[PDB]
């Protein structure tokens, strides 16, 4: 945030949430990493 | 790699610590572990 702390697992000790803004996250390996322009995160229903 | 060649990072430090959590891989992260000496726990400690 602006004051410099987190807003993702709120301090240096535990984090992981398993939260991203109240949806699961999961770890794919093979999505590319932030290039200029990349899709790093995608967010759906992969079910439908 | 952290950053600024002396130190961590100058302008927004425990950003070298972080990347370097998810730098290690999902099946080691199960019982990993940190390993420092006792004035860099401190060079961490006094991160704010």
């Amino acid at each position: 945030d602006a004051d410099g702390r987190f807003l993702w697992a709120d301090s240096l000790a535990a984090g992981e949430p398993a939260r991203l803004m109240g949806y699961p996250v999961l770890i794919a390996e093979d999505m590319p990493d932030i290039a200029a322009n990349a899709y790093a995160i995608a967010f759906g229903d992969f079910g439908n | 790699a952290t950053g600024a060649a002396g130190d961590f990072a100058a302008v927004n430090a425990s950003d070298a610590v972080v990347d370097l959590v998810y730098a290690l891989g999902a099946e080691y992260r199960a019982n990993a572990s940190f390993v420092m000496n006792s004035k860099t726990a401190g060079a961490v400690r006094k991160m704010k």
